């Protein structure tokens, strides 16, 4: 039993190897060609032709695929409202016209490079503020409301309000998109290798532009190097490109995005524009929250609704409020099509809870983590959406996190440098955060499993679930050496493939190893139980006497497995029933040494506390926590995009967008798995690990606005409970312009 | 080491052997795009779908890659990888008086969190001060120092300071079309001269709109009474340029509470960015061009006294 | 009428009789040769997923020297008689991994595993130009390698065992 | 759209075009809606050699019990909507979180 | 139910296009290699050498 | 200074430009352009698994006359200015099948389906030379064809739809 | 299993697909291994794909 013990990756020899092979590595056949996708170079437009003379010129060009190619529909997309190609209009710039097939990755790119397009612009919506003075959304608002407004915005002694941003974030996967498509020449078949958390939807789409059966598509996923939610829809946008050329030119064909290539047109996080109103007492106490969310969507809808609801159901973080009433709404732009991003909507929303709760600490001139603790949700209470939050243990974290952290003497000495020190300030913070886990939508909550135990007792693992660096098949091998009470090297998982596990939810949410870990723990079992009439008749006998007599007796030794979540489904009308299995906590310290100077700044020290309850892999798990956090310390301090006010990104590239490098972590960096908080609700009492510590990055985001106050307080005004606004990325920029001084004027 | 060519589908390349090989071949060719680490022509081809059927490559030949130690600083060949710069400079800060070690210091700084291992490597010197990129984090300190450029072509033979005429226009410099830059000689600080250099802690753009500087003092001896002064910005305009108006205007004046103000106004002004500058960030630069200096104000009050 | 262009690659001579300037190493490398260890992130020199080791003899200092390079960034034509060390020349599982592939597999530095080769091939780089470096020396090793999944905590101390 | 599997291989003799015609007629839908693919180690394990002549009665079976086992998990989503196409059903089915695979 | 009825191998069309694909029908990779086998020219003996 | 192999497959011009004698029609057709339709059953003339139409004028009886012949002994060199016609040069189900096709299909003359194409290809020979000929011609047009599955009978039978 | 024993690896490593047989008739009941195993083995040592 390896359940609990941190055994390294699965595969952490062979990437440290060089002899994993993730999708383009895989050999192209002899006869195998290469696409370029044609991406639009307006906003928004009319095509008024497309010229490819030249293309046809370059050395080794086969075709030029356009929508009219296309055998089935040119419809596609997670609500059917885009398309496989652009026809008469494009609706963003890194929109797909077409796409050249030729000989060599080169000779594609060369002559998609050379395709005339002729445009004709058509007004264009690019920002938030755009978009609503346009009045251009998609779909109606959404909003949760519980108890009255005023009553409590009435009974409040003091009332701040205030507009908030956070920018995007691009998921910088080291592995970009790709795809390669293989035309069986029967029945439409095609078998592909793809790099995307979800096999189910490629599978669809790609049958759906050929007008075919979806028996007739296998979509293969052996690993992806990195996804991070940017590889749960928009992969497909590759796939059925390579799958169209493969079609029509009964040639393997492949294709991997570079890296401006992918950024432009994959899409990315969700932008959030947001206007709130707090409602508190002096004693720092929260009685009135109201905020209006708008996030920037893109050309399609995609997640983005999904993506609203979560947001939504976070905008509480760890907080018991009420009377609180939270909108949102989907803003339609001429802009690629944002998607999922580890955190799925919640970072924004825990972000702009926390602005505005930083803001009632400092405008009631009381200290930061006394007002958190008091407006902080207590055992047994209920969320803004009515679920009972049982377990709670943020207060275990927290207080152990300051303990570890030594908080209170490092707070201390934290002012006392800030009155040394004349251009340097320090700042010190300490959050907590809680995640809901699992899909908010109710019919994605279900996992299966196949297990096969050949003659030799050898064991090859298969389930819905994908590989793209989390862990998930080293933890479905933990499991399934335990359940089946024998080593793990007698197990083994090779892909993850639409003929082996059928119908399956993309990997996300989080809930992978709870769900498929469930499903493989239920096929073991069945095998157990089949086993079981070998094993009485001989019990000082091997496993793989059993398995062999059990063959030999002609039992079947191939089974498969199921797992549906119990007791699901929150209705946005009744504000009523559960959202979520359970949740996730966290708490994390940072603190930061910014410079006035220059708007740069250190990560001193960082103390993380994750109730993963009962770990499957703590290995794994402190893996996931620091990377989740380093994602988010980019997310709100480094990583910025922009565009030219046309609506074409300019930060394409590892050059121009900056994500955290090795200097970049926290000098002093622990992070601690709470210890004795089994959660009863998953496979072996473990708990979702992959998107909750994401959030405690905006630890460093708030430490980094405690130095900035004490900054101002410095070379400024004197204003105690003044509130400047500081929206996210806080990058160079934002912080040295926030440091005003006799320079800055 | 003999001259070797290679024949591709759109361009031509040559491995010169030898330093006469190369000022006729680039005499012969004018044109002709001279290649050594390519981490810029790399980029121009693939992103900015640029093609040069004319490639000369003299990462081989003597010179171009001979490091001297002169009376008056030390000369590298513009072909010397940038790691050999940094090598040769953190010997000499170690070795030489502080005093002399000043400008190298600078160089030193910029050379920090600048790329990584692996572009630093390759990417040679010569190749950094030609692109002429408006962001270099060199230039600025090259001009800043007046350092020395050989330059070369087939017979002819000159050298010169670098300063504000270096660079013409965006990405152009004050190459002659047949000319090839063959050694520089980053100078040996004098007493009485203090050096700093900064830049930007971050990047937005694709070469515009990065502040990153070079700045050199030169005192009176045994006395806080300025007799040069020179403040290259780069990031502040299609190219590497001088406050030179402002830094005139202080000449033979007293480092003090003062001089830190006047020059500050006249950074303000002279460096002055429009509300449409292209690059954006106009608040911040604008303070990091004033801020950076106060640094130099400070770490020269210190390095006075 | 063309010079052929000779170099070497994990020990072994790889003669390239029609070479084409405007190839570069990554491809050549992954393509001709099929060494798919060394990896596409960014085709800029960011990242350095395509990292490798570059060793060639200076008629100068005398030793042969070696650095390091990105592979997606240099022309194969600039590198006539340099030898190359790809990840796959240093190790491998089939075999025996070098000291470095197992620290980085067994400190868990490597999730999704995509930066791995390049990391592993700066370390390698930093070990042979340095023994036994310092724990700065390690970190500046990986000035120009990014890595999306660990938060860098791990890496870096798994390769503290080759310090002092 | 069904895709069979079995421990059986063609070689000619139409073992594929049997088992489509079996499946077709217990799961009562048109043969168009079923498709088989190819035989796998991956799919159906330590199966015998494709011989004996007796591979239709047994992947026969085989396929049978797998028909029905669909059949029973579909069979609330029938009743519910009688006049339904199986497509409905399947949909529902798949969207109330019941198993098409077995 | 088409049980019973004279229904035509599924795949004969494409046997008689030739769009059926059989194993050496299978496109090579660009480094795939090939394989003779090496065989005895006696029944019964003892290989002395290779 | 090598002279150029020019002829034709289903249609489409092929130069090839460094033919070799020991190259078989067959052997061309699989590798080189990647036309699987024709098979190896025996590679010395017997089954005619292999078989294929050739077309070529002749500066005599005027007309291009057509016969078919086994691609398996068929050298490409003897093959300048000739025309060939595979199983895939007829009809397909991603267009249309040739009546042929069709036929033999829905007769069940098709079982592995291995010596299908060659047949195929036998009998669109006949019907070139012939539109309607005898059972007595139609049965002569197998006489080098061998299907190991059927047992003649169904084929047979399904071709006797084009006599009379 | 034939392919694992050379090999000497986990079955559960090895995975046979079949599309169809242009016949077998019994004759690739068993002795078609003669030729797997060799194939099998060439991929091994030599690290390509083999036919
Ligand atoms: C990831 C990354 C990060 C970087 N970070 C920084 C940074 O922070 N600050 C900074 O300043 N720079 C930076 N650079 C730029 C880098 O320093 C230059 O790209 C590089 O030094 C150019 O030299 P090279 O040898 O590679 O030249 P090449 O690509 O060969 O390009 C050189 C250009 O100069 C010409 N040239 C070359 N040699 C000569 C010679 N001897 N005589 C005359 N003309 C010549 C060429 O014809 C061409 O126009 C970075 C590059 C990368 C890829
Ligand atoms: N190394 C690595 N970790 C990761 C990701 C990744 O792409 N690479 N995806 C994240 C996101 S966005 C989600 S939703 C969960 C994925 O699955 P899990 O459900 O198994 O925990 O992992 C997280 N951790
Ligand atoms: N067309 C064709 N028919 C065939 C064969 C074949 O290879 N091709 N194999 C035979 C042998 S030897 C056996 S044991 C059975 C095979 O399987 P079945 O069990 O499905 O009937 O088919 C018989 N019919
Ligand atoms: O709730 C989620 O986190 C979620 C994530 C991906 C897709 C659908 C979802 O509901
Ligand atoms: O972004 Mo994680 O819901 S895939
Ligand atoms: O010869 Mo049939 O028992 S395979
Ligand atoms: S691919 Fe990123 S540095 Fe080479
Ligand atoms: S392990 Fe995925 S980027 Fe490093
Ligand atoms: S292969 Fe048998 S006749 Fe040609
Ligand atoms: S159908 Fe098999 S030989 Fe004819």
């Amino acid at each position: 039993d390896t359940v609990g013990r941190p055994l390294p990756h699965l595969a952490a020899a062979m990437q440290a190897s060089g002899e994993a092979v993730y999708c383009d590595d895989i050999p192209r056949y002899e006869n195998e060609l290469f696409l370029r996708l044609v991406t639009s170079t307006r906003a928004h437009a009319k095509i008024k032709s497309i010229d490819v003379s030249e293309a046809q010129k370059v050395p080794g060009f086969v075709c030029f695929l356009s929508a009219d190619d296309i055998p089935g529909s040119n419809e596609t997309g997670l609500f059917n409202d885009e398309t496989v190609f652009a026809k008469d209009t494009v609706t963003c710039v890194g929109h797909i016209i077409g796409a050249v097939v030729a000989d060599t990755p080169e000779h594609a790119e060369r002559a998609a490079h050379v395709v005339k397009v002729t445009y004709e612009d058509l007004p264009a919506i690019i920002t938030i503020e755009d978009a609503i003075k346009n009045n251009s959304f998609y779909g109606s608002e959404l909003k949760i409301e519980k108890g009255d407004l005023k009553k409590g915005f009435s009974e409040a002694d003091n009332v701040v309000s205030g507009e908030l941003y956070i920018g995007g974030q691009d998921h910088f996967y080291l592995e970009t998109h790709c795809t390669i498509a293989i035309p069986k020449g029967e029945e439409g078949e095609m078998e592909l290798f793809v790099s995307t958390q979800n096999a189910m939807k490629t599978q669809s789409f790609v049958a759906k532009m050929l007008g075919v059966p979806v028996n007739r598509i296998l979509v293969r996923v052996k690993r992806m190097g990195g996804g991070f939610g940017g590889k749960e829809t928009r992969s497909t946008l590759v796939s059925v490109a390579v799958a169209l050329a493969a079609y029509k030119t009964g040639h393997p064909v492949r294709c991997m995005l570079d890296r401006n290539e992918d950024m432009l047109i994959t899409g990315g996080r969700h932008p959030f524009l947001a206007r709130y109103k707090v409602g508190f007492m002096k004693t720092g106490t929260i009685v009135a929250l109201e905020v209006d969310h708008y996030s920037n969507a893109g050309n399609s809808r995609d997640l983005s609704h999904s993506i609203m609801e979560r947001a939504l159901f976070h905008m509480d973080n760890c907080y018991k409020i009420p009377n609180i009433r939270g909108t949102g709404r989907l803003c339609k732009t001429n802009l690629s099509s944002n998607t999922a991003f580890r955190g799925f909507g919640g970072p924004q929303a825990l972000f702009i809870a926390e602005n505005w709760m930083s803001e009632v600490a400092v405008t009631c001139g009381l200290p930061a983590e006394e007002v958190r603790w008091k407006n902080m949700y207590k055992e047994g209470d209920l969320t803004h959406f009515n679920q009972r939050l049982e377990g709670f243990s943020v207060p275990r974290c927290w207080d152990e996190c300051l303990k570890s952290s030594q908080y209170y003497a490092r707070k201390s000495e934290v002012d006392k440098f800030n009155k040394e020190n004349c251009w340097k300030k320090r700042g010190l913070c300490i959050i907590p955060t809680k995640f809901g886990i699992s899909f908010t939508v109710p019919f994605l909550n279900q996992a299966g499993a196949l297990i096969h135990v050949y003659t030799d007792g050898s064991v090859l693992v298969s389930h819905g679930g994908t590989e793209m660096g989390q862990g998930l098949h080293t933890k479905m091998v933990q499991v399934a050496s335990k359940a089946l009470k024998i080593p793990i090297s007698k197990i083994y998982i090779s892909e993850t493939s639409t003929n082996t596990v059928p119908n399956s939810s993309p990997t996300a949410a989080s809930v992978s190893t709870d769900i498929y870990g469930q499903a493989v723990y239920e096929a073991c079992q069945t095998i157990l139980k089949r086993l079981e009439p070998f094993k009485k008749k001989n019990p000082d006998g091997s496993w793989e006497d059993w398995v062999m007599a059990a063959y030999q007796d002609r039992v079947s030794l191939s089974t498969t497995g199921f797992y549906r979540t119990p007791n699901l489904g929150y209705s946005f009308e009744t504000n009523s029933g559960n959202a979520f299995h359970y949740f996730t906590y966290g708490v994390a310290c940072s603190e930061v040494e910014i410079d006035c100077l220059t708007g740069d700044h250190k990560n001193l020290r960082t103390d993380i506390v994750m109730d993963v309850g009962s770990s499957l892999n703590p290995a794994i798990d402190i893996g996931q926590v620091e990377g989740a956090f380093v994602q988010g310390l980019g997310l709100f301090t480094l990583e910025e995009l922009h565009y030219s006010p046309e609506g074409s990104l300019h930060t394409r590239g590892p050059s121009t967008y900056k994500i955290p490098a090795f200097g970049s972590i926290p000098t002093e960096f622990r992070v601690s798995l709470l210890r004795d908080c089994p959660n009863k609700k998953a496979i072996y009492a473990s708990k979702a690990v992959g998107e909750p510590p994401l959030f405690l990055g905006a630890s460093v985001f708030f430490a980094i606005k405690d130095a900035i106050r004490a900054a101002r307080a410095q070379h400024t005004n004197n204003n105690t409970k003044e509130l400047f606004r500081l929206d996210s990325p806080a990058t160079p920029e934002k912080i040295r312009n926030a440091c005003v001084d006799k320079f800055t004027t | 080491p003999k001259q070797l060519r290679f024949e591709g589908e759109r361009v031509t390349w040559i491995q010169a052997s030898t330093l006469k090989e190369l000022l006729d071949l680039k005499a012969q060719h004018p044109e002709a795009k001279l290649v050594v680490g390519n981490t810029e022509i790399g980029i121009e081809m693939k992103f900015k779908n640029q093609l040069f059927p004319m490639i000369i490559c003299p990462a081989w030949i003597p010179e171009l890659n001979a490091v001297e130690h002169g009376p008056e600083g030390i000369s590298f060949g513009a072909a010397c990888a940038l790691s050999s710069v940094e090598k040769t400079l953190l010997e000499a800060v170690a070795k030489l008086p502080t005093q002399k070690t000043e400008v190298f210091r600078g160089v030193l700084e910029q050379l920090r969190w600048f790329a990584g291992k692996q572009v630093k490597s390759v990417a040679s010197l010569g190749g950094n001060i030609i692109t002429a990129s408006p962001i270099s984090d060199l230039n600025p300190v090259f001009m800043a120092s007046g350092t020395k450029l050989t330059i070369v072509s087939r017979g002819t033979r000159r050298t010169v300071p670098m300063d504000h005429t270096f660079f013409p226009s965006y990405r152009k410099t004050l190459l002659g079309p047949e000319e090839i830059l063959l050694s520089i000689e980053i100078p040996y600080s004098r007493e009485d001269e203090f050096f700093s250099a900064f830049k930007q802690a971050s990047r937005r753009e694709d070469d515009i709109a990065k502040v990153t500087c070079g700045m050199r003092v030169l005192f009176q001896p045994g006395s806080m009474q300025v007799k040069e002064l020179a403040l290259c910005y780069g990031g502040m305009a299609d190219r590497t340029i001088s406050a030179l108006k402002t830094t005139q205007k202080q000449l033979s004046k007293f480092w003090n509470e003062k001089l830190l103000q006047d020059v500050c106004a006249g950074l303000a002004e002279e460096l002055s960015l429009s509300p449409d500058a292209p690059g954006g960030m106009i608040e911040f630069r604008r303070t990091l061009t004033l801020s950076f200096f106060f640094k130099f104000y400070l770490t020269v009050l210190k390095k006075l006294g | 009428t063309a010079d052929e262009l000779v170099f070497f690659v994990n020990g072994k001579k790889v003669v390239e009789k029609n070479a084409d300037p405007e190839t570069t190493l990554l491809a050549y490398l992954r393509r001709k040769l099929g060494l798919r260890g060394t990896k596409l992130g960014c085709g800029e020199g960011g990242c350095g997923a395509c990292t490798v080791m570059l060793s060639k003899y200076d008629r100068l200092q005398d030793k042969i020297i070696h650095f390091s390079a990105n592979a997606c960034l240099a022309p194969i034509c600039t590198l006539h008689h340099v030898a190359v060390t790809t990840v796959e020349g240093i190790g491998s599982t089939k075999t025996r991994l070098h000291p470095v592939q197992e620290r980085i597999a067994k400190s868990h530095g490597s999730q999704c595993g995509f930066c791995t080769p390049g990391i592993v091939m700066s370390m390698y780089t930093l070990l042979r130009n340095q023994p036994e470096p310092t724990v700065e020396e390690i970190e500046d090793a990986f000035q120009g390698n990014l890595c999306r999944c660990t938060g860098y905590r791990p890496i870096l101390q798994g390769f503290r065992t080759f310090a002092k």
